[PDB]
């Protein structure tokens, strides 16, 4: 599972991911797992 | 080949380098973590007059 990231954004437009930026690897976790679905965790009230 | 100091930069994850046709043009050593470039030495042809 290789996770790529880029933090600094470009203020070309508002609330839209316009622009181009390459992504460099950060962590490659060698587990060997089978995954077909996934969820996401947020902050609830 | 012959090793000289490298004026190029490597990203932290990457360890090797090449330009065209699988020619290793640079490498980082595993101890100093320094960057070096590789170029072949001075082979050539000889002619007689
Ligand atoms: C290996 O040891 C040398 C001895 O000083 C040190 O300079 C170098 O950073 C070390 N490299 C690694 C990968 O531990």
């Amino acid at each position: 599972f290789k996770i790529y990231s880029k933090h600094t954004p470009i203020n070309l437009v508002r609330d839209l991911p316009q622009g181009f930026s390459a992504l460099e690897p950060l962590v490659d976790l060698p587990i060997g797992i089978n995954i077909t679905r996934f969820q996401t965790l947020l902050a609830l009230h | 080949g012959v090793l000289t100091e490298s004026n190029k930069k490597f990203l932290p994850f990457q360890q090797f380098g090449r330009d065209i046709a699988d020619t290793t043009d640079a490498v980082r050593d595993p101890q100093t973590l320094e960057i070096l470039d590789i170029t072949p030495c001075s082979f050539g042809g000889v002619s007689v007059i």
